[PDB]
C-alpha cells in the first residue's frame, strides 16, 4: 500500500538521473563525450515528443 | 673447503624471458580515481590501485 501499489509497475513519469550517474567525459573545449544513458534518455526524450505531438 | 657433495656442473642453454622485475613493481599510496566510480584507476601504467 505505501511502497509498491502494483500500478507503480506501469511508468508514466520517468526519472532522469543526474550527471554523476552519466558522466560527459567533456576532454578539450571544442569536444565533449557524452555517455550512453544519456544518448538513450535523448532517444526516449525524442520519441516521447513524437508521440505527445502525433497524438495532440 | 671441498664440498662433500659433487655438483653436476656443465653448459646449459638458457633463454632470457621477456618478464623483468623492473617493469612488474608497482605501489600507489592515493592516486588517480575513476571519474564514474570515483574508486581507483587499473594499471601500473595509469598509477593504478
Amino acid at each position: 500500500e505505501v511502497f509498491s501499489r502494483p500500478e507503480w509497475m506501469i511508468l508514466t513519469c520517468l526519472p532522469v538521473p543526474p550527471p554523476p550517474v552519466r558522466p560527459s567525459i567533456s576532454f578539450n573545449e571544442s569536444q565533449r563525450g557524452e555517455d550512453d544513458l544519456t544518448f538513450k534518455l535523448a532517444d526516449i526524450l525524442k520519441a516521447n515528443i513524437s508521440l505527445e505531438t502525433l497524438e495532440h | 673447503k671441498k664440498l662433500m657433495a659433487q655438483i653436476f656442473f656443465g653448459p646449459t642453454y638458457y633463454q632470457r624471458l621477456r618478464h623483468m622485475v623492473d617493469d612488474k613493481i608497482h605501489a600507489r599510496a592515493r592516486g588517480p580515481m575513476q571519474v564514474l566510480t570515483r574508486q581507483p584507476v587499473e594499471g601500473r601504467s595509469r598509477d593504478g590501485g
